[PDB]
């Protein structure tokens, strides 16, 4: 099937008037609920520095990098 | 992360302390960047770099300018670093606001917010405020 | 039959070995002047006080340079944008001290390469061609006029022109990055897309023609002997090259029109070099590249650095060290 | 600021210089509506 | 869950990095939506009625006559640059101070007569006309005292 | 003197003489082909192929 | 069927673009 | 059946709107130096 | 009163922006409808003069 | 110095006038279609 | 759709205005509709600038380019660059915005409904491109209007209010220009001087008497040249040298308007007379001399004898000597020693800067004027961060001089590319090989072997 005759058919726009706004909303809710900070470990604007750590947190060990990061992200 | 503790700034020469409201902080940065920021970007002075806005240089002025009230007094009445002659004709002030039309619509609440921004900025960026290009 | 008409017939003759034309009446004297002065100044020219502070910079091979470090040094900062011909200099040694040869070479080169462009129009007219080869050459001409003329005009001194040397060119690039942030300018970004894309499309178009050549040779002779100069037939299967590239990406993304394809080969580097020439010409008047220093700020107000801030720390290192004795005041406004 | 009788129309004036860019875009809509023929 | 502000309508709005909150972040009315300043009403610290502002303009008008009177000492010499520099070095603040003190309609027409004679002094100094500078310099002085004798 | 405002850089009348004599010399050659050319001979093309 | 070759690009693109559009209204 | 230029109209209006939001977000919120 | 008249001039101009080129570019409508369009042109031109009168009187 | 200026002014006005009167020498007609 | 598709014209949609070359009525409508666009933008942009205007900032700090053109004309402007009213700037935009609807109607009238060719029914307005007599009449009529418009500026400056003179005694102010310079050695001494430093070809006009006296001469020349081209027909040397086609006349204007665009850019960058620094900000040269002046005043108050203060290199730290001998400011700003700003000319004698006047009589307005010019130098980023490329994001400023110069240097180059495109094409379309080489008689094949 050709391309431009698909996107001009009304059956294409019956399907994609629901699926495209539902994915756009679901991407919006991935940020609005704060889930993307917890999945990827990105700091929220509150939590670049904590009350104990006023410095920039760096990992200085290779094999305890997972445990050193858990101590830097506890607050 | 702008708690009350970082927003707590010395307000007068006696050492009393006040908390800036979040309106004072946001409006104080806007007014400082518009009115004073062309010469006082980042706490340095562009036209006389010996006399900066870092809190150590404000500590060593002869009227000590480490307060909200002493900074507001400088904006209403500016002097030299030893406070001996007035420099109102070469510094923007309420005293020379006929000369500087940028000072013509400024309340005392606006000067409080501008003095708030000068006092709050070293609590946020310690060595960057008045530190120049080394800490950029 | 007149003397001028016989001279006009020789000048515009397409039977000369090199076409002269009327633009060659400006091209050949200016470019041979600039070539003669460049070779003599590159080999043997005394050191030039470029920054106006009586600190002369050696640029020639007889004063201890090599091919890489050697340069024709730009004019003195004390001259600025002033016209400095030889007859305004009271001795040739004073002209050589103040960077006189740079102004002679640059002004004869820019006149001569504009006349080279008009010569490219002129031969196409006498040959019955379509005219616009010289529009493609206008993109490197605009680039040469930006770094040699326009950027001196905006900065107000021929001392800020690009030095006629290899290491002087790198000195020009680094100081330009510190003072204008050209990497963060989108016009340099379009220029990099012009030369990365242009060398991509050159290697792409050159591959698909060489891939689809028709059998005209044996394994012993070269493949290039399958083409005869002056032949009428096509030398490569453009259907086979279109069927290859149409399967490499997808079918709708490939030129079947060879005239549209070769137009795209002309347009992409030329428009890219036109735009980056208008980046240099607009950073001449200090409309700099994007400044994102201290733009990411957390909730307390502290500055979180980005890659633009680490780029800024390298810009700071060039600008506090460039022209290290020339500055007396805390802002490099020149 | 606009004169006091006209400050109601201040949001309209904010979009008025952009209208020449919309005229260049309009020639492409009209060429697409005719099918580039 | 992060702080949100669709432009001012949905969310916080009165946050430190909201850029399209035109006046909705602060309490006091702004001069315009496109401004950071409040208007030129009262509560402003600049009072244009004040005595130190009027005295600064009167001190400009008094010292102007002192600079205007050393003009012919440059014209019995021929320091034409000193005539043109005197009319612009201290006297640059004269037009700002004269138009600030010209309130009535006869003050304004008595002020432009001083301005016309000031430009006749300058134009004769570029042309190096010796008698025309002094004939304009006394007219500039005599129109200056006529302006100051009003108030 | 190079920053002074001279017409075509002419500060001596030697330079004015060689500007005239140089420009009139090629003019005199060019008038050998386009002098004695009729003024009232027009054409209605974009380009004229009159004579030599 | 050519569905999951164009939808492997288009479905994460609209999801990511909905996220980046929500990011413009995040303030500090 | 929809005209193909009508799809490119509202498709280009969506791209203009989204890039206007990305350029608005450079002046507001995070990354705005405010 | 000036703010009422300019708001009317904006609405008349917005009606003429989307109807004048439609009337000119359908190949018969301008000669059958130009008395109606000249009437709107005169209300448009008369509104500018009444605004210019009210602006100058109030100044 | 000022003898060199005469020589360069003579040289520049020579080549510029060749450029000027050459392009005035019925130059559109010098094309391979006609004339 | 005759004349409106590729099968009737041979032009695609992207070269679609090339279908208007030989239909004069539609080509008329294209030009008055585009004229309506430029008058629209002039109205709309300055209403935007009036609406976004604040009195606390100078007009160069607000990102304006159009109200400074009206302030130089003398509207709403006070002493020293004080903007007083902004009601005259509002009015200019309303006239330009209302007039664009009249030009916009006559645009779409002549484009969509009017006669496609004017030659049959409107013989005064009809033209062939090859009619050399008719084309000089259109050139002559529009030359007299340019002479009349150049006399309007003379009338504005001499009789109707005057213009802002930043060089005025008493301070910069609106001033009637009573004695314009009519001497042709002075006036054409700008046209025939060098373009280089110190000379600065036509940008270096430094007083308003030379500006207004130049517009008298331009008004005289354009009117006597308009009557000349109305009355006459091109000479035989002109008829041999040009291509007489519509695309050729376009490429002649493209070359001329590109030369004007480069010139107007360097007006914005260098001139502070027609572009006063109280309105446009300091020039590039002006801002770095303001820095050397500021730290001269800073250090002389600390007791430095600034005329004898040796720099690091051995030259003057504050005062050095130009290569011609004038006492100038030291540092890297020795390149901008030709700067003649109005706040530094009160300290100049014939030898350059006067040393006792620097030692004794430096006025506080000069120290203020150099202070804001030092801090509002024309240096900024594309996102309008003020200062050098290493500066942080606090100041929102790019000079209007930097916007005006960079945009019009961008435009003047591409209009020179348009000259190269359209003059190459019109020369090849007149000779008849713009569509390619004839396979039957290729010109190179009937030539000698080239070696
Ligand atoms: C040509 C194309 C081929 C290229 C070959 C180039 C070699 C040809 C020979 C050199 C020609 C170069 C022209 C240099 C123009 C110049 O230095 O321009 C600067 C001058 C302005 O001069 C400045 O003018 C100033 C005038 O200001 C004076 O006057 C002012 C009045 O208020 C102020 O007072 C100010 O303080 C005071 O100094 C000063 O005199 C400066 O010293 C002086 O530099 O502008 C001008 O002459 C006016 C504008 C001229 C047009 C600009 C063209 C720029 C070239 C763009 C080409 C790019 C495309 C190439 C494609 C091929
Ligand atoms: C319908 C015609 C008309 C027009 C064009 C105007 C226009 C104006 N009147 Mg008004 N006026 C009108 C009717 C009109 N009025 C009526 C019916 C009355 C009641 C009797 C008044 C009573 C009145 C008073 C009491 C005053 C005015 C004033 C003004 C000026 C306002 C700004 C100013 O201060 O001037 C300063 C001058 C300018 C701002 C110049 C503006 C013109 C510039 C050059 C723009 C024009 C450019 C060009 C034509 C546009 C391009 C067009 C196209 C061909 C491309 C403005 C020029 C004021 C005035 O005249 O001040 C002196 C004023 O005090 N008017
Ligand atoms: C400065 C912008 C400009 C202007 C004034 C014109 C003008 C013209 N074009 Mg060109 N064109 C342009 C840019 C422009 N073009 C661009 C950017 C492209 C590339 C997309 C083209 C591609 C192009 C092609 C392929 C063709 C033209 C043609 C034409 C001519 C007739 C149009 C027509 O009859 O179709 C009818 C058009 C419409 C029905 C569209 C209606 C649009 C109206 C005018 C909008 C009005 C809106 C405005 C707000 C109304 C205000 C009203 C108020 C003032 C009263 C006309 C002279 C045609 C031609 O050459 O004929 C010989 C032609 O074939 N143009
Ligand atoms: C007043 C000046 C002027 C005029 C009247 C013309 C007129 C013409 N040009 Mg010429 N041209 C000009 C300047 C001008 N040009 C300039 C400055 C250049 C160099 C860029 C050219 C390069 C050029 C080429 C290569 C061609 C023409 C062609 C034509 C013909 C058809 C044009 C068309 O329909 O395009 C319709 C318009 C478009 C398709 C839109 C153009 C796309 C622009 C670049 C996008 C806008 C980007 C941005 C928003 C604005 C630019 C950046 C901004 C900051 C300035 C028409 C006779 C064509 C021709 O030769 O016909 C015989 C042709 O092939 N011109
Ligand atoms: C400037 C370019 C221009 C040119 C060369 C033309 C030429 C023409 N027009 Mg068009 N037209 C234009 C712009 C132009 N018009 C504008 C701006 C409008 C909107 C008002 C129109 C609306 C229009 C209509 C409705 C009609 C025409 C018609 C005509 C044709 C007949 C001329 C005529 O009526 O007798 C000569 C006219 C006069 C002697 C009266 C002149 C009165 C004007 C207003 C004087 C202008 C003042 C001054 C000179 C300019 C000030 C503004 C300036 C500074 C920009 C002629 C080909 C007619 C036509 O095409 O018939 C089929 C026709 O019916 N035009
Ligand atoms: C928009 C402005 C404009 C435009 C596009 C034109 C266009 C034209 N002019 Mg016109 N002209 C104009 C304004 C304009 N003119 C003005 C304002 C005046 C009054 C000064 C004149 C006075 C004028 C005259 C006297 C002549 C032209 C001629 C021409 C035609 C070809 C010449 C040419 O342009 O080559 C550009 C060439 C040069 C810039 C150098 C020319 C040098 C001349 C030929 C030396 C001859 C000596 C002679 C005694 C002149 C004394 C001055 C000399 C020392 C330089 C061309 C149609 C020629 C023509 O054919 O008229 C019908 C012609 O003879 N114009
Ligand atoms: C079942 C489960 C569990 C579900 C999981 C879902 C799942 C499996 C998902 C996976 C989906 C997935 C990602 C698959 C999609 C595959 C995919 C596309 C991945 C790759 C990723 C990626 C983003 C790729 C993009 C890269 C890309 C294609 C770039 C190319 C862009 C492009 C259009 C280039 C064209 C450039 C161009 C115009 C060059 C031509 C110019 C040139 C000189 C041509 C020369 C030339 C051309 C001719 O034409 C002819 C004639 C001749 C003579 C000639 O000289
Ligand atoms: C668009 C492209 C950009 C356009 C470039 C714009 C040009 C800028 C305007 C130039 C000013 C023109 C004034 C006259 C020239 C001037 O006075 O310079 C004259 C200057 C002055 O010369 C110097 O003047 C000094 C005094 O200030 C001293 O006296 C010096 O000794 C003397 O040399 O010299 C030069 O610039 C030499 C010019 C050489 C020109 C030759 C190249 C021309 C070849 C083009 C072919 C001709 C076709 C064009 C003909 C039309
Ligand atoms: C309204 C905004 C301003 C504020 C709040 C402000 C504040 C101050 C303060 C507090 C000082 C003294 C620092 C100290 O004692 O250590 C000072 C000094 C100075 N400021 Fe500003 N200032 C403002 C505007 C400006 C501007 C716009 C300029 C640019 C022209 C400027 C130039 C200077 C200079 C030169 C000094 C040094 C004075 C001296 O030598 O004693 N100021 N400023
Ligand atoms: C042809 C053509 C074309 C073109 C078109 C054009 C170009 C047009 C123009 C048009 C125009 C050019 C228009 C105009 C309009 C205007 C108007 C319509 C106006 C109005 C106004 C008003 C309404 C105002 C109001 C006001 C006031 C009075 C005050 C202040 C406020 C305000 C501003 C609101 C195109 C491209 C599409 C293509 C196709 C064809
Ligand atoms: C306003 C003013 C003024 C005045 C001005 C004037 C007076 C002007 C003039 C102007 C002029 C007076 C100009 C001229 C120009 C010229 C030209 C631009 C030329 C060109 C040429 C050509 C283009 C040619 C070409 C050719 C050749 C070379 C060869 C053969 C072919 C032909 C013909 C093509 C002043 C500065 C005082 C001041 C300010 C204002
Ligand atoms: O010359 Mn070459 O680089 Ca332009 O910035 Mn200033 O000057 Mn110098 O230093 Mn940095």
């Amino acid at each position: 099937r050709p391309f431009s005759d698909i996107i001009t058919s009304v059956r294409y726009w019956i399907i994609h008037s629901i699926t495209i706004p539902s994915l756009f909303v679901s991407g919006w809710l991935f940020i609005s609920t704060g889930l993307a900070y917890d999945v990827f470990g990105t700091p929220r604007p509150n939590e670049y520095f904590t009350q104990d750590r006023q410095q920039v947190p760096l990992v200085n060990d290779r094999f305890s990098a997972k445990q050193e990061l858990e101590d830097l992200t506890k607050g | 992360d702008l708690d009350e503790a970082t927003r707590t700034v010395v307000v007068d020469n006696a050492g009393n302390t006040t908390v800036l409201t979040p309106e004072q902080v946001k409006r104080g940065k806007r007014l400082f960047n518009a009115t004073c920021g062309a010469c006082h970007v980042g706490g340095i002075t562009k036209t006389n770099p010996n006399v900066g806005l870092d809190p150590e240089a404000l500590s060593l002025a002869t009227p000590r300018r480490d307060n909200i009230s002493a900074l507001v007094d400088y904006i209403k009445n500016p002097t030299t670093y030893d406070g001996l002659e007035s420099i109102a004709e070469v510094h923007p002030s309420i005293k020379s606001a006929d000369i500087y039309p940028r000072m013509r619509s400024l309340t005392d609440e606006d000067l409080y917010s501008i003095a708030g921004h000068i006092m709050l900025s070293p609590k946020i960026a310690s060595e960057k405020w008045g530190g120049g290009k080394i800490y950029y | 039959v007149s003397l001028w008409e016989r001279f006009c017939a020789w000048i515009t003759s397409t039977e000369n070995r090199l076409y002269i034309g009327w633009f060659g009446c400006l091209m050949f004297p200016t470019l041979l002047t600039a070539t003669s002065c460049f070779i003599i100044a590159f080999i043997a020219a005394p050191p030039v006080d470029i920054d106006g502070i009586r600190e002369p910079v050696a640029g020639s091979l007889l004063y201890g340079n090599n091919i890489i470090s050697g340069a024709v040094v730009p004019s003195s900062n004390a001259i600025g944008m002033h016209f400095y011909p030889i007859w305004e200099a009271a001795s040739i040694d004073e002209w050589l001290y103040n960077g006189g040869p740079y102004q002679l070479i640059v002004l004869h080169f820019l006149l001569g390469v504009s006349a080279y462009m008009g010569r490219e129009w002129e031969l196409s007219y006498r040959l019955g061609m379509r005219p616009w080869i010289f529009v493609a050459f206008s993109a490197p001409v605009a680039a040469a006029s930006a770094v040699f003329l326009v950027y001196p005009i905006g900065q107000g001194s021929f001392s800020d022109g690009m030095p006629l040397g290899i290491s002087g060119t790198f000195n020009f690039m680094l100081v330009f990055q510190a003072e204008h942030n050209i990497l963060m300018h989108p016009f340099h970004m379009a220029g990099v897309a012009g030369v990365f894309g242009g060398s991509l499309f050159s290697a792409m178009h050159g591959s698909l023609v060489t891939s689809s050549l028709i059998r005209e040779t044996t394994e012993n002779e070269s493949t290039n002997y399958g083409y005869k100069f002056g032949q009428e037939e096509e030398t490569y299967n453009i259907v086979a090259a279109h069927g290859y590239f149409g399967r490499l990406i997808f079918q709708y993304a490939s030129f079947n029109n060879s005239r549209a394809l070769h137009f795209f080969l002309a347009l992409w580097p030329v428009v890219g070099i036109w735009i980056t020439s208008m980046g240099i010409s607009t950073m001449a008047f200090n409309l700099n590249g994007f400044n994102f220093n201290q733009s990411v700020v957390d909730s307390q107000g502290r500055v979180i650095n980005t890659w633009a801030d680490i780029l800024n720390r390298a810009n700071l290192g060039i600008e506090v060290m460039h022209e290290r004795n020339a500055h007396n005041f805390p802002l490099d406004l020149a | 600021r606009l004169p006091e009788a006209y400050v109601v129309f201040s949001p309209i004036v904010d979009v008025l210089p952009i209208i020449p860019v919309f005229f260049l875009l309009l020639a492409f809509v009209w060429q697409a509506a005719i099918g580039f023929r | 869950s992060p702080r949100f502000s669709v432009f001012g309508l949905v969310g916080d709005g009165t946050s430190y990095s909201e850029g399209a909150a035109y006046g909705t972040d602060q309490a006091d009315k702004l001069y315009s939506p496109y401004s950071v300043y409040s208007p030129e009403g009262e509560k402003s610290l600049y009072k244009p009625d004040n005595a130190e502002y009027l005295a600064r303009k009167k001190a400009v008008l008094a010292e102007t006559k002192n600079r205007l009177q050393k003009i012919p000492a440059y014209v019995d010499k021929k320091e034409w640059f000193n005539v043109k520099d005197e009319l612009t070095r201290y006297m640059y603040e004269t037009r700002g101070a004269v138009r600030s003190l010209s309130s009535s309609v006869t003050q304004k027409e008595k002020a432009e007569v001083f301005f016309r004679a000031l430009e006749d002094t300058y134009g004769a100094a570029t042309l190096k006309k010796g008698d025309a500078v002094k004939a304009s310099n006394d007219k500039a002085i005599a129109a200056l005292d006529a302006f100051t004798a009003t108030l | 003197t190079e920053g002074t405002n001279e017409w075509f850089g002419v500060d001596d009348l030697r330079l004015l003489a060689v500007l005239f004599l140089g420009h009139w010399a090629i003019l005199s050659l060019w008038l050998g082909s386009y002098g004695d050319s009729n003024e009232d001979e027009d054409f209605f093309g974009e380009i004229d192929y009159s004579a030599r | 069927f050519r569905w999951l070759a164009i939808h492997g690009l288009a479905i994460p693109t609209v999801f990511f673009l909905g996220g980046i559009t929500a990011m413009q209204f995040i303030q500090r | 059946r929809i005209p193909l230029w009508l799809v490119g109209l509202v498709g280009g209006l969506a791209v203009i709107t989204m890039l206007s939001l990305f350029f608005y977000g450079s002046y507001s919120g995070l990354g705005s130096s405010l | 009163m000036i703010t009422l008249l300019v708001a009317l001039l904006v609405l008349i101009s917005l009606g003429l922006v989307v109807t004048v080129p439609v009337a000119l570019a359908t190949p018969g409508e301008w000669e059958i409808a130009k008395g109606k369009f000249n009437r709107f042109f005169q209300i448009w031109v008369f509104l500018v003069i009444v605004i210019a009168a009210a602006d100058g009187i109030s100044s | 110095m000022l003898t060199l200026k005469i020589l360069v002014y003579t040289t520049v006005i020579f080549f510029v006038s060749l450029f000027i009167f050459g392009f005035l020498s019925s130059d559109p007609s010098r094309n391979p279609n006609r004339k | 759709i005759a004349g409106r598709d590729i099968e009737s014209t041979g032009f695609a949609w992207w070269s679609g205005n090339a279908r208007l070359i030989n239909v004069s009525g539609k080509l008329l409508g294209a030009h008055v509709a585009h004229a309506g666009l430029m008058v629209f933008w002039a109205g709309a942009m300055v209403l935007f600038e009036v609406s976004h205007f604040v009195p606390e900032k100078p007009t160069y700090e607000q990102g304006f380019i159009l109200i400074q053109h009206l302030a130089t004309l003398g509207y709403g402007i006070g002493p020293g660059g004080e903007i007083t009213s902004t009601v005259p700037y509002f009015a200019v935009g309303v006239i330009h915005l209302i007039s664009s609807a009249i030009l916009g109607f006559g645009g779409i009238y002549h484009s969509l409904l009017g006669p496609d060719t004017l030659e049959e029914s409107f013989p005064f307005f009809g033209y062939d491109w090859r009619d050399k007599n008719k084309m000089t009449t259109i050139l002559g009529i529009h030359l007299c209007l340019l002479g009349l418009g150049s006399f309007l500026l003379v009338i504005k400056a001499m009789y109707l209010g005057g213009v802002y003179d930043t060089w005025a005694p008493g301070g910069g102010d609106v001033r009637y220009i009573t004695t314009p310079t009519l001497n042709p050695i002075v006036i054409f001494g700008y046209v025939f001087r060098s373009p280089f430093g110190g000379d600065g070809w036509v940008v270096s006009v430094n007083n308003m008497e030379d500006v207004i006296g130049g517009h008298i001469w331009v008004g005289i020349l354009c009117i006597t040249g308009g009557i000349w081209h109305i009355f006459t027909k091109p000479f035989a040397w002109a008829r041999r040298a040009f291509v007489w086609s519509g695309e050729a006349y376009l490429s002649y204007s493209l070359a001329a308007i590109s030369l004007m665009g480069f010139t107007a850019a360097l007006y914005s960058w260098y001139n502070n007379t027609a572009y006063p620094s109280e309105l446009y900000g300091p020039t590039g040269p002006e801002a770095s001399q303001a820095q050397a002046f500021t730290f001269l005043v800073r250090d002389q108050r600390l007791g430095a004898n600034v005329s004898s203060a040796q720099g690091p290199t051995g030259l003057g730290k504050y005062l050095m000597r130009s290569p011609s001998g004038e006492i100038i400011f030291g540092g890297e700003t020795m390149r901008f020693w030709d700067l003649r700003a109005p706040w530094v000319e009160p300290l100049r004698g014939p030898n350059g800067l006067d040393i006792n006047k620097i030692k004794n009589d430096i006025q506080p307005w000069q120290e203020r004027r150099a202070a804001e010019y030092m801090t509002h130098a024309p240096l900024g980023s594309l996102n309008s961060v003020g200062g050098v490329a290493t500066e942080i994001n606090s100041v929102n400023y790019v000079s209007p001089r930097s916007w005006l110069c960079c945009s019009h240097f961008f435009l003047a180059f591409f209009f020179l590319v348009g000259h190269w495109w359209h003059s190459g094409r019109a020369r090849a379309a007149a000779a008849g090989f713009e569509k390619g080489i004839n396979r039957a008689n290729e010109p190179v094949l009937s030539m000698r072997p080239i070696d």
